[PDB]
RNA sequence: GGAUGACCCCAGGCGGUAGGGGAGCGUUCCCGAUGCCGAUGAAGGCCGACCCGCGAGGGCGGCUGGAGGUAAGGGAAGUGC
RNA sequence: GUGGAGCCUGGGAGUGAGGGCGCGAGCGAUAACGUCCGCGUCCGAGCGCGGGAACAACCGAGACCGCCAGCUAAGGCCCCC
RNA sequence: CGUGAGGGAAAGGUGAAAAGAACCCCGGGAGGGGAGUGAAAUAGAGCCUGAAACCGUGGGCUUACAAGCAGUCACGGCCCCGAGGGGUUGUGGCGUGCCUAUUGAAGCAUGAGCCGGCGACUCACGGUCGUGGGCGAGCUUAAGCCGUUGAGGCGGAGGC
């Protein structure tokens, strides 16, 4: 007999309500999602997991002094090119992309890596458009 | 007598071109590019054959520890209550039953949980 | 100078793939609208002789 | 590399050619140039022992005696010379022509006759030798013959 | 049916060639005569004459109607190389290779 | 009905009409076998521990085989280590005909 | 075990450079050969997912090729890039 | 203590540039990927495998071949993994 | 090639037989397409066989968000030959060319554009071990002479 591989799934879509929650303790969850490591046919080599849908991405929590220390670093190529951007910064300019950031880190790199970052889909705010999908809210 | 070389290394050439059809460039049209390329290819073949019982065991892990965590506990809890009742079906089979037949994947959580 | 010289050998596909911009595009053609030939626009026929309507030169 | 026609002059200089070091273009690494290890004229021969040769000649009659294969004649009757009358003697004799033979005896007239026939070697009886023998499914030997082989292995 | 000619040993580099015969493949025979006739190329002339020699086969060896005639095969085949020498200057002679080809026109009746 | 068997050291599952090829089982072709049962599966459901007692699925062998030949060569580089050796695992085709159990 | 390599069984060893040993494949040539394969196709070339061999190799079939090839068993080297 | 143990006589070698690591000293500066010895070790020749992000010599462990079977070693068990 | 002494290449093969392609067609010719010869004309004289690198045409598969010693393992898609294979490769896993020299090389150390052919442990004589045999307190001949014309025998000088 040989390893039973799947004919295409349906991916399943998710809704998580990140306010409060830990950033890291969260980021690494919705990466095992986007992986479908929940997924008891899960397979390696294919995009395979849910569509988590994740709001209130600005009221993200960290611990310690991480708002004043951490800092998120940008490269352009040119010479002096090194931005360095707070994680308070980041918070009042463009929220969404901490936990993008966070959770794209967690992701593999490579093909299959970077089109689950494409089904992540981070929102400040309560709200979100993706309705047309009605996401089963998920508690984590 | 005197023995030329003939007929014998082109024969040899053949023999390695030919298991070196599909390598790109010179690598399938040279002797010597394909000699050090079917060099490559027979060490990864002898480490990749050692390496995919290590792929699929890992494999059917992840899918094991999944439809565990769909009934309430964790891969490692899982098998040791396995070990304890005294059930000896592999991870290949065990993966294969939590996607096929859950009813049976489910019946040996509980006698994992209960070998407790 | 100090002679520079090619590092490798480039590879088929390297150079066709440098020749991916060679193509010739065909001349570009109108017919004459006395002799109906194609001939290049803006240009006295070289078969009949005419343009703008009228006779020019020998053919 | 010394016997070939070519010269002794170093084609171009050691270094600084840009190309790689030769000298004469007898060398055997030239196309052309001379050859290494080939043969020269050898004499192959040795001097196997007569005590060998001796019981060789012996040991190999004994094998065709042995299967029955050994004829001593006491002679060739109707053989002049002419093949054909040979032909008739070999036919009364049990030698169809099926087994090639070695015919050894001293008389010229009968190893004339044999000479030409594509089963039958012909022989002296001092030109006894065991590759022959080998050879020679039979073996038919005039009693001249015989006497003389004793005589050999004495 | 398809018609064929050759021009073989056709003393110009095969390279240069080729970016002509593309222009006709597949066309229609006026069509590819009205390209071949205003390409501003040196091969132009050649592959005309080849066409042109082609296009003759069918009609008169091969039984094709003139106004159904369309290329349906061309390609450049390299012949042998005519190696001249080049003198450069402190005394090395490079050897060029003046380049010959045989280029190749198959014609086959388009119905419509 | 379905069932999890071992043979050859490895577990396989097995249904009534399925071929497969386990490792070279000493048989004569065209005989049957008992293969040791580990779980059945399907209408009941019963769980082996390693075994089940009255479990066995019959099998007739087809025949015995050898496998595609593999080759496996080693190199050690700069070190003038080349090794070539062709492979053929042999088998046994198995007709799975009824589970008893 | 059977009886001196018949095969069977049981157990253990088997990373390897310099290097020592053993057993084999292939190439040219001699004997075998006044034979044998060969125009119903030699050698060589081109294929092949087929058969055998741990491998080096051997087959076998299809195509080319258009006159040579050469067995079991031995012998000798200009013998494997 | 029966081990690819030991001994005796012979044939054939290769080696006679070592290197890192632990300990013991010397030279050095209680400097050096330092240098020179002693004991051991591994690489050399195990740049085959697991760990150590990667990395001959640190930890684990001596790869005859096959398996989509099982147990462990160092090391690991939030995600990459 | 060199003032000269001197150095010193390359280059063989249609077919049994020229029967070496009248004549017709495109073209200036070259070349080709027919007709013709031939068992064969991818035997057409740039001629047996016609390998490889190399170049081209056509088809199947594939490729423009992708990080690579180019493979390999797995799976999937497509195409072909018909619970099986072969071709292709999208994704995932793993993955530091070959040789040489080195304590140590993927090594930013040596060598190699690629392909084909040529290319390096031999022979003689002695020596010394081992080995297969002949004989055995013995063993053996050398040059030669005789014989055969791919025949062997003689020869005891001498040597151990
Ligand atoms: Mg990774
Ligand atoms: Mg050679
Ligand atoms: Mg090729
Ligand atoms: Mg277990
Ligand atoms: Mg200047
Ligand atoms: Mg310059
Ligand atoms: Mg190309
Ligand atoms: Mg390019
Ligand atoms: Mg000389
Ligand atoms: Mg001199
Ligand atoms: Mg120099
Ligand atoms: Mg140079
Ligand atoms: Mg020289
Ligand atoms: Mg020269
Ligand atoms: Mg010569
Ligand atoms: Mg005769
Ligand atoms: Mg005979
Ligand atoms: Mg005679
Ligand atoms: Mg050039
Ligand atoms: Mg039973
Ligand atoms: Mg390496
Ligand atoms: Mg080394
Ligand atoms: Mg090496
Ligand atoms: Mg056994
Ligand atoms: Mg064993
Ligand atoms: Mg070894
Ligand atoms: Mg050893
Ligand atoms: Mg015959
Ligand atoms: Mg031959
Ligand atoms: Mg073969
Ligand atoms: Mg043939
Ligand atoms: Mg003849
Ligand atoms: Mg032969
Ligand atoms: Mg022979
Ligand atoms: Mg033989
Ligand atoms: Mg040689
Ligand atoms: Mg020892
Ligand atoms: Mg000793
Ligand atoms: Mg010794
Ligand atoms: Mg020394
Ligand atoms: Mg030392
Ligand atoms: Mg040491
Ligand atoms: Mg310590
Ligand atoms: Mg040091
Ligand atoms: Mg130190
Ligand atoms: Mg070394
Ligand atoms: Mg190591
Ligand atoms: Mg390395
Ligand atoms: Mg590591
Ligand atoms: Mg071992
Ligand atoms: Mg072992
Ligand atoms: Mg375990
Ligand atoms: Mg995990
Ligand atoms: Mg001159
Ligand atoms: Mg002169
Ligand atoms: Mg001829
Ligand atoms: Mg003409
Ligand atoms: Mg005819
Ligand atoms: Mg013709
Ligand atoms: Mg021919
Ligand atoms: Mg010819
Ligand atoms: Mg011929
Ligand atoms: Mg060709
Ligand atoms: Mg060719
Ligand atoms: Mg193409
Ligand atoms: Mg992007
Ligand atoms: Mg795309
Ligand atoms: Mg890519
Ligand atoms: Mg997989
Ligand atoms: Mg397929
Ligand atoms: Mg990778
Ligand atoms: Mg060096
Ligand atoms: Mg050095
Ligand atoms: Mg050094
Ligand atoms: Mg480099
Ligand atoms: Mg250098
Ligand atoms: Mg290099
Ligand atoms: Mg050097
Ligand atoms: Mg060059
Ligand atoms: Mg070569
Ligand atoms: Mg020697
Ligand atoms: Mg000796
Ligand atoms: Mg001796
Ligand atoms: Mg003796
Ligand atoms: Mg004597
Ligand atoms: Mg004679
Ligand atoms: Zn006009």
């Amino acid at each position: 007999m040989k390893t039973y591989v799947p004919k295409q799934v349906e991916p399943r879509w998710v809704l998580i309500d990140a306010e409060g929650k830990t950033l890291g303790r969260l980021a690494t969850k919705i990466a095992t999602l986007l992986r479908g490591k929940h997924r008891p046919d899960w397979t390696p080599n294919v995009a395979m997991g849910d569509f988590v849908v994740v709001v209130n991405a600005d009221k993200i929590r960290v611990t310690g002094k991480k708002l004043e220390q951490k800092i998120y670093t940008r490269y352009s190529g040119y010479p002096g090119g090194l931005k360095k951007i707070p994680l308070e910064k980041m918070l009042a300019t463009h929220p969404e992309r901490v936990l993008e950031h966070a959770v794209k880190g967690m992701l593999p790199k490579g093909p299959l890596g970077r089109r689950l970052f494409k089904r992540l889909k981070v929102y400040a705010g309560p709200d979100h458009p993706h309705q047309a999908q009605r996401p089963e809210k998920l508690e984590v | 007598p005197r023995a030329k070389t003939g007929v014998v290394r082109r024969r040899k050439h053949k023999k390695i071109l030919k298991l070196a059809k599909g390598y790109w460039g010179l690598r399938s049209k040279s002797f010597r590019k394909a000699r050090e390329t079917l060099f490559a290819a027979g060490n990864y073949a002898y480490a990749h054959r050692k390496r995919r019982k290590r792929d699929f065991r890992r494999l059917w892990i992840v899918r094991i520890n999944a439809a565990c965590r769909q009934h309430g506990l964790n891969y490692s809890t899982f098998i040791h209550g396995l070990k304890k009742a005294g059930i000896e079906v592999d991870r290949k089979n065990l993966a294969d039953l939590a996607v096929r037949e859950p009813q049976v994947f489910a019946e040996l959580v509980e006698r994992a949980k209960a070998a407790q | 100078a100090k002679h520079p010289v090619p590092k490798k050998k480039t590879s088929k596909a390297r150079r066709d793939a440098r020749r991916s911009h060679h193509a010739l595009t065909p001349p570009t053609l109108v017919p004459c609208p006395e002799c109906k030939a194609m001939k290049p626009p803006h240009t006295v026929c070289p078969e009949c002789g005419y343009y703008a309507g009228r006779k020019v030169l020998e053919v | 590399r010394g016997e070939v026609a070519y010269s002794g002059r170093k084609i171009w200089p050691q270094k600084h050619t840009g190309r790689a070091r030769h000298g004469d273009i007898g060398a055997p690494i030239f196309v052309g140039g001379g050859v290494v290890f080939g043969p020269k004229p050898r004499d192959y021969s040795y001097t196997l022992p007569k005590k060998v040769r001796k019981k060789g000649l012996a040991m190999a009659v004994a094998d065709r005696a042995r299967e029955g294969k050994l004829l001593l004649v006491e002679a060739f009757a109707g053989v002049n010379g002419k093949t054909k009358e040979f032909l008739a003697w070999a036919k009364e004799a049990g030698l169809d022509g099926s087994e090639s033979v070695l015919l050894v005896t001293g008389n010229e007239l009968v190893r004339r006759a044999a000479r030409n026939l594509p089963w039958v070697v012909t022989l002296a009886p001092e030109g006894l030798n065991v590759y022959d023998i080998v050879r020679t499914e039979r073996l038919v030997m005039d009693l001249d013959a015989w006497e003389v082989f004793q005589n050999r292995i004495g | 049916m398809e018609a064929k000619a050759i021009a073989r040993y056709v003393r110009i580099s095969p390279r240069k060639v080729r970016l002509v015969v593309d222009l006709i493949r597949g066309k229609s025979l006026e069509e590819a005569r009205n390209i071949l006739r205003y390409t501003n190329k040196r091969g132009a002339y050649f592959v005309a004459k080849v066409l042109e020699s082609a296009a003759a086969n069918a009609v008169n060896n091969h039984d094709m109607l003139e106004d159904r005639l369309y290329v349906k095969a061309a390609y450049v085949d390299e012949g042998p190389a005519l190696k001249r020498v080049l003198p450069r200057a402190r005394g090395r002679a490079d050897i060029i290779k003046k380049r010959t080809s045989h280029i190749t026109v198959i014609l086959g009746e388009k119905h419509g | 009905m379905f069932a999890i068997v071992k043979t050859g050291g490895k577990q396989y599952r097995v249904e009534p009409g399925l071929k497969l090829r386990v490792e070279k089982l000493d048989a004569e072709p065209g005989a049957t076998v008992e293969l040791p049962v580990l779980l059945l599966g399907g209408e009941k459901t019963v769980v082996g521990t390693p075994v089940v007692e009255g479990a066995s699925v019959v099998a007739e062998v087809l025949g015995h085989g050898r496998g595609k030949k593999i080759l496996v060569s080693k190199f050690k580089a700069k070190v003038q280590y080349r090794r070539k050796k062709g492979h053929r695992q042999p088998y046994t085709e198995l007709l799975i005909k009824e589970i008893r159990g």
